[PDB]
C-alpha cells in the first residue's frame, strides 16, 4: 500500500552500509574526473612558467 | 487629560499619541474592511452572474 | 483518469496519453485550404484539410500555420487543430480527461488568456495546466537543475533552472528557429536554380533540411572543404522525381543559429545567448549550469550540434570548469516525455486548475496559479 | 578667455561655453556603425556615425555606447565623441580654451590617467579640470553642504558632502539607472505583444520612457487603479506610424529604482542607499543632509519622484527632525550649470591644471590635485 518511492527507500534500508558505499562511489568517480581535468592544465601552467 | 479620563486610563502613560495611532489604524482598518466587503460582495455577484 | 499531454508546438503538435514514452499522435500544425476550382460533384472534399491529410494532398492547398513565433495568430485554425487532435487523432472526449499544455517563455499574456478560455469553454476539460516547455525538457532528463536551450519551430529560448525553480529574469528569447532556417534554405536554393515559392514547397525544403542538413564543427574549414572538393555534396529526390544536389547549404542553413546576421537579425547566436543567460544568474549556482546543458527542440536534431555547442561554450566559458552537453536521442519528444513524467505523479494532483477555480477567478488564474 | 563645460555622461554629452546658463550642445553619446551593405557609391558614406547623425539615421546603424556603467570602456569611440563635441558642435580650437570635465565617484585611477593623457596629448588644451558630478550638482544648487543622489544612465551613486568636504567612505554606488529601466521596459512590453530587440529600438523605448513614464506615489494603489480602471492608459505613436498604448508600464518601469528585485538584484532601493549613506556620516551632520537631499541626472526627471522620495526617507529616517528634497527643475543640466559656476571664478585660476604641470608630473597630477 506504500508509494513506489517508499518501496525504493525500504529496499535502500535493507542494505548494510549503503551510504558509505555511495560516498565511496561518488568520491572515486568524481576525484578521477577531477584528476583528468586538473593535471594536464597544471602541466600546461608549468610549461607556461 | 480629558481624553485620558474619557477612556478610563491613567494619564502617566502615553494617552495622547498612542490613542491617535490606535484610532488612525482603526479608521484605516474601517475603510479597508469596507473596501474588502465591497470586493467580496462584487466578486460574489460576478460569480453568481 | 489517464491524463493527456498535448505539446502544441509551433510546427508539429505532439499529443498522447500520460504514462507513456512514445507520443501517440505526432502531426504537423497546418491548415490546408483549397485554392483551385473543383469540378467533381459528390462533395466529400472539405474546405479545410488539417494535419496529415493536408500533407498528403498538399499540391492543391494553401497551407496556413496558426502558430507564428510561439504566438497563436489565427485562433480559428488553432481551434481546428485542437478539434482534430482531440476528436480524430487521439479520439478522446475532452470533458473526461486531464490535459497538460505547454507554453513558451516571455509570451504575451493574452495568448495564455485565450488558450485558457478555449480550454475551459470550447473544449472544456475537468482540469488542465499550462507549463514552461524547458522545465518539462529538464524533467525528461531525470535531473532537477540545469539549463535548457529549447529551439522549436518559432522560438529559440534559453532557460536556466536551479533546484526545479526556473529563474525568470535570466530567461532569454530569440525569434529564430526552424521556420526561419527553412525560409533561408528556400532563399539559398535559388543560387543553384531550384525555385520554391509555394507553401507546399516549404514542406519539401523542410524535408531537405531534416534529412540532409547538419551543423558544421568549424564553419570556415567546411567552406574550404566544400568549395575545394565535391565530397559533402548530397543528392535528394523530389516528389516529381527530379534529383537535386546540395553542397554547402547543408551547413549554411543551421549556421544562422550561430550567426543570426545571415537573415538580418542584429542579435547574437545561441551560444552567446546561453552564456549571457548564465552570466545573468548568480555565480554560486553556475556550477550546475555549465555541467547540465540539456538541449531540446526539433531544431536540435542536426548531427553536429552537441560538439559545436560544447566548442562554442568552452571557448566562451572560464577554462577551470566542466562543460557537459547532455543531448539525449529522444530530445524532440522530451517536452512530451517530461509531460508524461509530470502528469503521472500523485504529487501533481493538487496542482491542477479545476473548472471551479476558473469560474471564481476568470481566465486570469493562469497568470497566478501557473508560474 | 571663455572656458568650456562638457559633462561626458553615460547618457548624453552636455557641452557649452562657460559663464552661461544652458549647454549649447546636448547630444547622445552613441557611435553608429552600418550593419548592411552599401550599394550607392559616393555621397560621403562615412563608416561611423557619431551623435545626432547616428540618432537620425539609426535604422541601419548598430549603436554602441562608449560609456557603460560610468566607465569609459571603448576608448576610440569616446575619442570620436570628443572629436565631434569639439570640432562639429562647438567648432572651437581646444588649444585656446579651458575645458571642464566631469567624472563618476569611486572611479579607477587609470581611467583618470587615460582621460588626462587624451586631454593633454590628442586634444591639447591650455588647462582642464576633472570634478565629481555630485559636487558640481551641489554647487549649482547653491549650497556647500548636502547629500546628492545622482542617477544617470548607468550609475545611481549617493555622495554626501559637508562644507565642501566630500566624505569618501560614505559614498556608495548602485548599478541601476536609465538604461536598465529601458531594458526592463523592453522586457515588459512583450507582455502586450510589442517586440523591441534591436539597439535602434532602444532609442524608441527610451523616448517612450522619457515621454510617458512617471514615478508612482504608492505602488499598490496604482496596481489597484490600473487593474480596476483603464484610465491611466496612454497612447504613443511609433516612427513607422503605428500607435501603441501602455498601461501600468508607465510606473512599473521607474519602480525598479525603489525595488531592484524586479530585475533580480539583492540590493534595496535608492532610499535605503541614501539612508545607509546617512548612517555612515557623523551624527552631528546627519541633520543637515536630511534637509538637503539634492537630485541630479535625467533619471530624476519623472514627475512623481520628489514626493515619493520624501515619503521613503521619512519612512526610513526618524521623524523627529525635518526632511526636505531639493529638486530644481533644471537638475538635468545642474552638472553643467555647476561646471559653468566653477569655471568662471577668480579663485579657480589657481586650481587649473597647466601643460607645465602635465609635463612635470605626467598624467598623474590629477590624483594629488583633485579630490
Ligand atoms: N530530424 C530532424 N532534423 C532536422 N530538423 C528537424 C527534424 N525533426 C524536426 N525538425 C525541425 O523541428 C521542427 C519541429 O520542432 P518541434 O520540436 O516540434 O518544435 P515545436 O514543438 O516548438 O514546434 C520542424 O519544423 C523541423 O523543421
Ligand atoms: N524627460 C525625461 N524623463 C525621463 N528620463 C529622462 C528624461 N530625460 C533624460 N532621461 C534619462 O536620463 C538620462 C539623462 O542623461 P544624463 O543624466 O544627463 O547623463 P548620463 O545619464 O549620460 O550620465 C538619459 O539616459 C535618459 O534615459
Ligand atoms: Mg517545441
Ligand atoms: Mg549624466
Amino acid at each position: 500500500k506504500l508509494a513506489s518511492a517508499d518501496h525504493f527507500y525500504l529496499l535502500l534500508l535493507a542494505i548494510p552500509c549503503y551510504q558509505l558505499r555511495i560516498e565511496c562511489m561518488l568520491l572515486c568517480e568524481g576525484a578521477a574526473a577531477v584528476l583528468d581535468m586538473v593535471r594536464p592544465k597544471a602541466q600546461l601552467v608549468l610549461a607556461a612558467c | 487629560r480629558e481624553l485620558a479620563d474619557y477612556l478610563c486610563e491613567d494619564a502617566q502613560q502615553l494617552s495622547l499619541e498612542d490613542t491617535f495611532s490606535t484610532m488612525k489604524a482603526f479608521r484605516d482598518l474601517f475603510l479597508r474592511a469596507l473596501k474588502e466587503n465591497k470586493d467580496r460582495k462584487e466578486q460574489a455577484a460576478k460569480a453568481e452572474r | 483518469t489517464t491524463a493527456l499531454v498535448c505539446d502544441n508546438g509551433s510546427g508539429l503538435v505532439k499529443a498522447g496519453f500520460a504514462g507513456d514514452d512514445a507520443p501517440r499522435a505526432v502531426f504537423p500544425s497546418i491548415v490546408g485550404r483549397p485554392r483551385h476550382q473543383g469540378v467533381m460533384v459528390g462533395m466529400g472534399q472539405k474546405d479545410s484539410y488539417v494535419g496529415d491529410e493536408a500533407q498528403s494532398k498538399r499540391g492543391i492547398l494553401t497551407l496556413k500555420y496558426p502558430i507564428e513565433h510561439g504566438i497563436i495568430t489565427n485562433w480559428d485554425d488553432m481551434e481546428k487543430i485542437w478539434h482534430h487532435t482531440f476528436y480524430n487523432e487521439l479520439r478522446v472526449a475532452p470533458e473526461e480527461h486531464p490535459t497538460l499544455l505547454t507554453e513558451a517563455p516571455l509570451n504575451p499574456k493574452a495568448n495564455r488568456e485565450k488558450m485558457t478560455q478555449i480550454m475551459f469553454e470550447t473544449f472544456n476539460v475537468p482540469a488542465m495546466y499550462v507549463a514552461i516547455q524547458a522545465v518539462l525538457s529538464l524533467y525528461a532528463s531525470g535531473r532537477t537543475t540545469g539549463i535548457v536551450l529549447d529551439s522549436g519551430d518559432g522560438v529559440t529560448h534559453n532557460v536556466p533552472i536551479y533546484e526545479g525553480y526556473a529563474l525568470p529574469h535570466a530567461i532569454m528569447r530569440l525569434d529564430l528557429a526552424g521556420r526561419d532556417l527553412t525560409d533561408y534554405l528556400m532563399k539559398i536554393l535559388t543560387e543553384r536554380g531550384y525555385s520554391f515559392v509555394t507553401t507546399a514547397e516549404r514542406e519539401i525544403v523542410r524535408d531537405i533540411k531534416e534529412k540532409l542538413c547538419y551543423v558544421a564543427l568549424d564553419f570556415e574549414n567546411e567552406m574550404a572543404t566544400a568549395a575545394s572538393s565535391s565530397s559533402l555534396e548530397k543528392s535528394y529526390e523530389l516528389p516529381d522525381g527530379q534529383v537535386i544536389t546540395i553542397g554547402n547549404e547543408r551547413f549554411r542553413c543551421p549556421e544562422t543559429l550561430f550567426q543570426p546576421s545571415f537573415i538580418g537579425m542584429e542579435s547574437a547566436g545561441i551560444h552567446e545567448t546561453t552564456y549571457n543567460s548564465i552570466m545573468k544568474c548568480d555565480i554560486d549556482i553556475r556550477k550546475d549550469l555549465y555541467a547540465n546543458n540539456v538541449m531540446s527542440g526539433g531544431t536540435t536534431m542536426y548531427p553536429g550540434i552537441a560538439d559545436r555547442m560544447q566548442k562554442e561554450i568552452t571557448a566562451l566559458a572560464p577554462s577551470t570548469m566542466k562543460i557537459k552537453i547532455i543531448a539525449p536521442p529522444e530530445r524532440k519528444y522530451s517536452v512530451w516525455i517530461g509531460g508524461s513524467i509530470l502528469a503521472s505523479l500523485s504529487t501533481f494532483q493538487q496542482m491542477w486548475i479545476t473548472k471551479q477555480e476558473y469560474d471564481e477567478a476568470g481566465p486570469s488564474i493562469v497568470h497566478r496559479k501557473c508560474f
